[PDB]
């Protein structure tokens, strides 16, 4: 589609430029090629569009842009910071002992040294958003 | 690139005592780690090579192993003959070497 | 002071698992039905990064070797089944104990010729000897003509047919057979039922390339010191599609590679020594195979009302054959040399003790050369070509097999053992004419297998799947992820 | 085996080269690189480049991206250096090695990080001095 | 997933507690668990994957899931408020005979006295945010 | 659904009256028809719903709802004015030889008059989505 | 001889068959509704707005 993410890689994180868009594009260049596709197949075989294995796996795929682009917004929302870029968010981070280097590492090999921090995390800011959530919750009830 | 360390830098033992060195490093290395022995007025020769194999000509009493960020040599029964400056080199990319470290004999 | 926060729209992936989309160029029957038209667009980025790349162990060659076994399996399911044909035929006596289904003592042949007859006979494009299919050894196809009788869609009646075999598909009666009509069935009828291949399988090129979904992408290594297993490629380029693949079957060689280069690259299992050698391109190394003989095809109406496509020829033509052009010689030393100098190899340093050889056994699975022309598959006895390439002292290889030629001789077998792992007996209708096919030779697929610093054994391979792993295999799938976490001071209010 | 040789004072803001022959062997054999380190007075081993590599590619250490030369000659069994913009803090041993592979199912490509690679052979030493 | 929903039930109205987030958490527990099955069913059976009853049951319950998280941002944004809680529009409340006990009755019980409100309701409160987005099309225009 | 999109038609463009609820309408009219008849046919048919060809022209049109109200969305958001209106983005207008009739043509006549227009105007908005969204990325880092 | 005949045993053709086509959500249907329509009109005056045919 355009591949912009992965294009800044080894750029290190400081200045890795993050673009917002990306995911839009990546699932909107799938959607236009694959209805396409759609239309097209019927022109020759309309019947056995998915009962033969083609039309199953090729449903797993559409199926999988759709879930995929969902579940970033969905996890973005329960968050709440889905346009906020850097977000911005109330939870410390878990310990001092991972710390990264803004000037030398990379995304790529900083993500990989947090992978058992996001587990905890993800809960973590959810719960941030949501006693936020309460309260305004209050504030406009009273 | 790769950061290695080394410790004790000063270290010393018995002759027919046990001697180890241990090295370190900031990031890991898959096994790509060899040993070297430096005598004062020589070239170092290859003592251990890729973390657990001894270099053909090198005697019996030296050993190691390791893997990731931490890895071991070790002298079973240290000789009069081994006073050396002991360094390990990492391989995993562009070979940086760590500081070396030294057995003294007593 | 510092928080979590959240980046998103972070350059960072990990490893996928998914299925995904097929695009070609040939869509008019099985392209436009299951696969989206090839964009065209095949350009690259180059990524600074490091990743780790395996052929045998991968998302991308395992697709490839499942799509293409699946699409098979969805073309010939429906098909005239055979089973009505799996009745005692009538065949000519003579023709069955002269290619050996059936014995006879009467023959009593006793033949004294001279020992010293091993002869080189080389042949090339301006040569009489190809143009007439008669070329010094070769023998005539070996074709039992066979009569039975076959009932069609009006129930009560029924005709007799005449129908020619290829002798490697018959069973035939043994034992008390004193006059002539020995009694024969199809050769892999009893045990299972046998399914005609009739939408055209194998009769045209299939070539496709894979894309990644939506938020998937593709990692290649570009380096030149890619042997299959790298734990570390430092040359990464990423893309959104592969290349172009050709979904070949064959056996010892591999024919018509995209993976074709200026070069010669071997591929080594990182837990084994299954190998795939490219070849160098630089040698125009070609393989021409022929099918003499003008075929007649004829349709029969069995029962059901599906049609089975008889083969009633009632001539005797010469063998079908293959002729190796291109140079081969040289060829061949490359691989030696690459195999002595290659980083999984501990072997022989000296060349003369590396070796090409067929795989043991008497299984004409894994010792004859298997070859796809256009529908028909072949199967090469490649003595005289091995003998001649590696220029070998033949010396004690028996009469037959002590030539040096750059042709072999080989036969048409119609039922076919697939080649998945699945057993699957299919019957390949005859194709009506004469047949040539000039395809390119682009690998060499064997186990490289030593036990000492003298004699290697680059051993002929038939597992032809693994082919697929050297027109794809520097690919990784991977998944761009881009949310990230990292501590900042920047916390809102 | 492996004999270095050059110079033993060479000025600031001079090249140094350093010359090795190889005895019993040759240049050319496959799978071996020709390898140089340093050793300042006082120091341990640095790393400073690397070229039989049967090929003409090389790997440097990146500090020395602009000063690092390494080229062979089959003609004489010979390896060598070139270092430009000489200084002070360039006074060191220099030494040669082979940094041969361990061939095998270890090893994958002749690359740092996908090959046991070990300098089992090492030469006797330079001291080069940068004075006035 | 969690069913934080239903855990607060018998609280009554006031202090019932409402999460936002709670939609995008059991979409994403159910996407996640699907997407495995997804790729798992192939190990043994790729080609009947839609062909056969259990696919084409397991095919409407993952639509499903997406379809009613879309539906519930479909109708947030068309009202406009999908992230503020109590939304504070502007549509009147239909008549003085419906009026919760905010203290004593759960939302459970209330819902199903104005299910007949709804009706009208939903249409109203469009209605209020497309005269305020036609108040700003002018304002942005001139 | 209610179609007030095509209702307005031939108004002209100036006073044409923009509706921005309108898609989430059409897609929650869809919806909530299609799961009735999901739900409906296994009463008599559970088995053959994907197998024959029903099924897959029916899952075609269902998935076209699906993709379509999120390729709008996605390419909103990829400009980020998705709740905007006018939006009132920073991308220049092509050429002055491309001035509509605000009081005289349609917005059907327009938007054919842009067709080669578009093509370019969308990376372009894209593109000034992004660089504001990396100034910000900047500040709330720094 | 030439084919195999299938009986077409569920009762098709014994009763009517009649159904409309509907348009998915963001598509309607267009309708010409003029007197003057000849099947191919390339000016239709009267368009008239719908979601089901
Ligand atoms: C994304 O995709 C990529 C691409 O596929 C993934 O990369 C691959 O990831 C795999 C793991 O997920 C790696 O394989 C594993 O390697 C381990 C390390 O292997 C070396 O050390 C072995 C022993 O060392 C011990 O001691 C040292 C210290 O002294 C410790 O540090 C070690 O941890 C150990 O405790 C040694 O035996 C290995 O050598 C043998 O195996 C390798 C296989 O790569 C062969 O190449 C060698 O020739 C040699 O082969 C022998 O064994 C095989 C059987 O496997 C026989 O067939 C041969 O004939 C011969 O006898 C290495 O030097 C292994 O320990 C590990 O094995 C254990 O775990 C697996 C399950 O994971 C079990 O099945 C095993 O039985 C065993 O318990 C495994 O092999 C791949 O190397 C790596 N590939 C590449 C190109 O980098 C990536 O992970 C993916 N990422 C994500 C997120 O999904
Ligand atoms: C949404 O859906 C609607 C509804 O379907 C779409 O509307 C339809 O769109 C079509 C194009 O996409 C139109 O058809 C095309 O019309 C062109 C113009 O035709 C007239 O002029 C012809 C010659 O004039 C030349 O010279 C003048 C100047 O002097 C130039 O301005 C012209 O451009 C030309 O260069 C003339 O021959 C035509 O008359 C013949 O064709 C029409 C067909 O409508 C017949 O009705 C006539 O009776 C006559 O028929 C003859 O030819 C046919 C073969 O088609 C024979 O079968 C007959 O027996 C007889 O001999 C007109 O006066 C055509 O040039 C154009 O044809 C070319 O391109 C097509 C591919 O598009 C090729 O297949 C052709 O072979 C050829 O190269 C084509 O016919 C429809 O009229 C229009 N329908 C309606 C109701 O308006 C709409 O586009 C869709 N929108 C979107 C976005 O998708
Ligand atoms: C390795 O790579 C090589 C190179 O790509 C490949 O060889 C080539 O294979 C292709 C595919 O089989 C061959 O292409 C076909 O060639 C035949 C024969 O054409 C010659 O002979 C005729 C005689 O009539 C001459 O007129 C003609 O000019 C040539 O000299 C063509 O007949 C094929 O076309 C058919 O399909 C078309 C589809 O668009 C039809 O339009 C066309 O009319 C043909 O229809 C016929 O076949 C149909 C089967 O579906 C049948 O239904 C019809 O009734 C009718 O019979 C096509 O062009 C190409 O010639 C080969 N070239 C060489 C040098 O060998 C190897 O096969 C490959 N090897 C391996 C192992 O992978
Ligand atoms: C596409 O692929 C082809 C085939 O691989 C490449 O062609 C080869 O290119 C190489 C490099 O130029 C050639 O190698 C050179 O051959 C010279 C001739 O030697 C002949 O005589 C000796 C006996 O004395 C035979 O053993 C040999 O086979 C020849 O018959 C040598 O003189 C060259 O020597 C150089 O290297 C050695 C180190 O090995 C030094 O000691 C020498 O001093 C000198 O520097 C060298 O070996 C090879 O012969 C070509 N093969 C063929 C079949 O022609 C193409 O180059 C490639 N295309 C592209 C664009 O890369
Ligand atoms: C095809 O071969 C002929 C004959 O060459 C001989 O027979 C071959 C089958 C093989 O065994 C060769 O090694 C033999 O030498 C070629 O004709 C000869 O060409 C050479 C020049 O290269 C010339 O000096 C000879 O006089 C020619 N011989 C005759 C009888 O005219 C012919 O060129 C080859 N065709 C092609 C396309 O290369
Ligand atoms: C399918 O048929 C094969 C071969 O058929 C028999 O042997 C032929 C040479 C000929 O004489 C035919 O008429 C015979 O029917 C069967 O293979 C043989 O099996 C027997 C055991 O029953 C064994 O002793 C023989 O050596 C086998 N011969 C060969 C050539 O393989 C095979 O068992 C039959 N399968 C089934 C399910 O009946
Ligand atoms: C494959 O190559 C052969 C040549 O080896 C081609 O056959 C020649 O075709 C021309 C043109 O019809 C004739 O004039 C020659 O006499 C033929 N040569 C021989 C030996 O018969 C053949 O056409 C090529 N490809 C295919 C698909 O048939
Ligand atoms: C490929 O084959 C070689 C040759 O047999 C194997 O090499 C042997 O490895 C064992 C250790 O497992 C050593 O003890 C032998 O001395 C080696 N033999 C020779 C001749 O060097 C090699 O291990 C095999 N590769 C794999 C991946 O199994
Ligand atoms: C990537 O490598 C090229 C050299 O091929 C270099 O010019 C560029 O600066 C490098 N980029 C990064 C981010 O390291
Ligand atoms: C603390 O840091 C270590 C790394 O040294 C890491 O493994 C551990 O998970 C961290 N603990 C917490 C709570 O983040
Ligand atoms: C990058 O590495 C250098 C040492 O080479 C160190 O001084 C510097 O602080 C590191 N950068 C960061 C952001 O930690
Ligand atoms: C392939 O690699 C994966 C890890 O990505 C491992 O779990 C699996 O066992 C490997 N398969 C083989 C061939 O053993
Ligand atoms: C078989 O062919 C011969 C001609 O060689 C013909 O006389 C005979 O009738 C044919 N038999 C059948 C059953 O078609
Ligand atoms: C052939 O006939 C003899 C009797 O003359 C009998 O013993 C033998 O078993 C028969 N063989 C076969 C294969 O029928
Ligand atoms: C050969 O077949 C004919 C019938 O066509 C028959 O009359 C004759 O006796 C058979 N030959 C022998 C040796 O039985
Ligand atoms: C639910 O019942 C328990 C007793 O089982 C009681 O302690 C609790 O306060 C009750 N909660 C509500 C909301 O009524
Ligand atoms: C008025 O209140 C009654 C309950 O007493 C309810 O049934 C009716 O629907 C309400 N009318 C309106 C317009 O809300
Ligand atoms: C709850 O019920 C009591 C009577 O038991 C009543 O006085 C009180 O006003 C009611 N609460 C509300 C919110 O109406
Ligand atoms: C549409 O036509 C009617 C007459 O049938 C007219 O009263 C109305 O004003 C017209 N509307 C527009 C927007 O042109
Ligand atoms: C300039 O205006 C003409 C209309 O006269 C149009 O065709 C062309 O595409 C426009 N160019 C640009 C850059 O918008
Ligand atoms: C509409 O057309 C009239 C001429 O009939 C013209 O004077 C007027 O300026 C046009 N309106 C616009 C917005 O251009």
């Amino acid at each position: 589609g355009f591949l912009g993410f992965l294009a800044t890689a080894g750029s290190a994180m400081g200045a890795a430029s993050l673009t917002l868009t990306a995911q839009s594009r990546t699932l909107l260049a799938g959607i236009v090629q694959q209805q396409q596709q759609l239309l097209d197949v019927p022109k020759r075989q309309q019947e056995l569009l998915r009962l033969t294995v083609w039309g199953t796996k090729n449903l797993q795929t559409r199926v999988t842009a759709i879930e995929k682009y969902l579940k970033d917004q969905a996890q973005l929302n329960a968050w709440g910071c889905a346009f906020r870029q850097v977000c911005c968010t109330t939870v410390p981070w878990p310990n001092a002992s991972l710390i990264p280097k803004w000037n030398n590492e990379t995304w790529q090999e900083w993500e990989r040294k947090v992978d058992f921090l996001e587990e905890n995390i993800t809960a973590l800011l959810e719960e941030a958003q949501i006693q936020q959530e309460k309260n305004m919750y209050e504030l406009q009830k009273l | 690139d790769i950061l290695l360390t080394q410790s004790p830098s000063s270290l010393s033992g018995s002759v027919g005592d046990r001697v180890t060195i241990t090295c370190r490093a900031s990031q890991g290395i898959n096994s790509y780690l060899n040993w070297y022995q430096q005598k004062p007025g020589k070239a170092p020769k290859l003592l251990i090579y890729f973390a657990n194999r001894l270099q053909s000509g090198v005697p019996s009493r030296f050993s190691g192993s390791g893997s990731g960020t931490e890895f071991t040599l070790t002298i079973s029964s240290l000789q009069s003959e081994d006073g050396a400056t002991y360094y390990c080199q990492q391989y995993d990319t562009f070979p940086t070497f760590g500081p070396g470290t030294k057995l003294d004999i007593k | 002071t510092l928080y979590v926060t959240v980046f998103y729209g972070v350059p960072a992936w990990r490893n996928a698992t998914i299925p995904l989309f097929c695009a070609t160029k040939n869509r008019d029957t099985w392209g436009t039905t299951q696969c989206l038209p090839d964009n065209g667009d095949y350009s690259e980025m180059a990524l600074n990064v490091t990743e780790s790349f395996d052929a045998w162990n991968n998302t991308v060659t395992e697709q490839a070797i499942e799509d293409v076994w699946q699409l098979f399996e969805t073309s010939i399911k429906p098909c005239v089944k055979l089973s009505p044909l799996c009745i005692t035929m009538r065949c000519n006596k003579s023709e069955t104990d002269r290619w050996g289904l059936t014995k006879s003592i009467t023959t009593t042949a006793s033949t004294t010729s001279t020992t010293a007859s091993a002869k080189v006979d080389m042949v090339n494009e301006t040569s009489s000897c190809i143009a007439q299919d008669n070329c010094t050894g070769l023998e005539q196809e070996q074709m039992i003509s066979c009569k039975f009788n076959m009932t069609g869609l009006k129930r009560d009646k029924s005709k007799e047919y005449n129908e020619t075999w290829y002798s490697a598909d018959l069973v035939c009666e043994q034992g008390n057979n004193t006059g002539n009509e020995s009694r024969c069935y199809m050769n892999h009828c009893n045990t299972s039922v046998i399914q005609e291949s009739c939408d055209k399988h194998y009769w045209d090129a299939i070539r496709f390339r894979y894309c990644a979904p939506p938020g998937y992408a593709l990692l290649r290594c570009n380096d030149t010191n890619y042997s299959g297993f790298m734990p570390k490629c430092s040359k990464v380029v990423v893309s959104s599609c592969t290349r172009m693949m050709e979904t070949q079957t064959s056996t010892w060689f591999g024919f018509n590679g995209t993976r074709a280069e200026n070069r010669t690259y071997i591929y080594w299992h990182g837990r084994d020594n299954r190998t795939i050698i490219s070849l160098n391109k630089y040698y125009n190394l070609t393989m021409k195979c022929r099918r003499p003989g003008n075929k007649t095809v004829l349709p029969v109406t069995i029962m059901s009302g599906l049609v089975f496509h008889s083969q009633p020829i009632n001539d005797r033509p010469k063998q079908a054959w293959c002729w190796f052009g291109g140079k081969w010689k040289d060829a061949i030393k490359e691989v030696k040399q690459t195999i002595v100098k290659h980083p999984r190899y501990t072997g022989t340093n000296n060349t003369d003790k590396i070796n090409l050889t067929a795989p043991g056994g008497g299984d004409p699975e894994v010792t004859f050369m298997w070859t796809n022309c256009r529908g028909e598959f072949l199967y090469c006895k490649m003595n005289w070509f091995l003998n001649w390439v590696e220029d070998r002292n033949t010396a004690n290889q028996k009469p037959k097999e002590q030539h040096k030629r750059n042709y072999v001789p080989c036969h048409i077998r119609q039922i076919i053992n697939t080649w998945h792992k699945v057993g699957k007996n299919v019957y390949l209708p005859p194709r009506e004419g004469d047949l040539t096919c000039n395809s390119t030779v682009t690998s060499l697929i064997a186990n490289i297998d030593w036990i000492d610093g003298n004699q290697t054994n680059i051993t002929m391979s038939a597992e032809v799947a693994e082919l697929y792993r050297l027109e794809l295999g520097d690919y990784k799938l991977v998944e761009i992820t881009p949310i990230g976490l990292a501590p900042t001071s920047c916390k809102r209010y | 085996q492996l004999q270095e040789s050059g110079p033993g004072v060479v000025r600031p803001s001079q090249t140094l080269s350093l010359t090795c022959a190889v005895s019993g062997d040759t240049v050319s054999s496959c799978c071996f690189f020709w390898t140089w380190i340093r050793q300042p007075p006082g120091k341990g081993l640095e790393w400073i480049g690397n070229i039989s590599y049967d090929n003409d590619n090389t790997n440097y250490n990146p500090s020395l991206k602009t000063r690092i030369s390494i080229s062979k000659d089959m003609s004489k069994n010979q390896f060598s250096l070139k270092l430009n913009s000489l200084t002070a803090t360039d006074t060191a041993i220099y030494y040669c090695a082979r940094e041969s592979p361990s061939r095998g199912n270890f090893c994958y490509a002749y690359l740092y990080g996908n090959c046991p690679l070990h300098f089992d052979l090492w030469g006797q030493g330079v001291l080069v001095t940068v004075s006035s």
